[PDB]
């Protein structure tokens, strides 16, 4: 009974029949090694976009950035990454500064909560203050 | 080639003694950190690469051919060291060699 370790943490007679020799020498085109390297990058899974979702205690994850400006910053990262992948100063393919007018675009951020309010104060902090307003103490 | 040339003597002249020629590596060897192990730290300068081995794997293709873009970056890193360290030592070496005698370099 062989245990499998977990990925993550949770709670707590003659022989040599004829024709078996190796004398064929074939050079594949395209080469095997070239193809495998390309297909390794393709089979990569997609990135986790968990920004704007709650956490273990209920506080929204992510930074406090405006909804509109968050999308524009993410566009600049893609172009910068795209240029690096092609090993160029800039990339021919750009996700930012296109001719299109995407002024109304929105992207997820940690500025807003699930109820639709602002996260100027953490959700956990808001609960503690509200419940403390009703506390009573022992008489003298 | 050096051995074959040194093994020649016609009229008791012994053309091209080994002592009258200098290789291309003495200048590098004179430096206390010699040029080869000096250039083996370009992986420190380059971003995203943590060793000489994976630097080589990154720069070279599966067919042992250098990607032009990667090579150019490596050349960008290499040019300063070849320009500001090797040049003065080479100047000194060629100067005192010329003062000492006529040699093949």
């Amino acid at each position: 009974m062989k245990r499998i370790p977990r990925k993550t943490k949770g709670k707590s007679p003659a022989t040599t029949e004829p024709g078996t020799s190796n004398r064929e020498q074939y050079k594949a085109r395209p080469g095997i090694a070239s193809v495998q390297r390309a297909t390794e990058s393709a089979e990569m899974p997609m990135k986790n976009n968990d920004e704007g979702t709650p956490d273990k205690k209920g506080n929204t994850k992510g930074d406090l950035v405006n909804e509109h400006s968050e999308a524009k910053d993410e566009a600049d990262e893609a172009t910068k990454k795209q240029a690096k992948d092609t090993d160029k100063s800039k990339a021919q393919v750009t996700y930012s500064d296109t001719g299109i007018n995407n002024a109304n675009e929105l992207s997820r951020s940690g500025n807003v909560d699930n109820e639709g309010g602002s996260n100027q104060k953490p959700m956990s902090t808001r609960i503690a203050e509200a419940t403390s307003a009703i506390v009573s103490k022992h008489p003298a | 080639i050096m051995r074959v040339l040194d093994s020649i003597s016609i009229l008791g002249i012994q053309i091209m003694p080994r002592a009258h020629v200098v290789d291309s590596d003495e200048v590098g060897e004179q430096m206390e950190p010699t040029f080869e192990q000096a250039v083996m730290e370009i992986y420190k300068g380059i971003a995203g690469v943590d060793s000489l081995d994976d630097l080589i794997k990154w720069v070279l293709n599966s067919d042992l051919i250098p990607h032009d873009d990667r090579l150019g970056q490596l050349f960008q890193a290499f040019l300063p060291l070849a320009k500001d360290l090797l040049a003065p030592m080479a100047r000194k070496f060629y100067d005192n060699s010329m003062s000492e005698g006529r040699l093949l370099t």
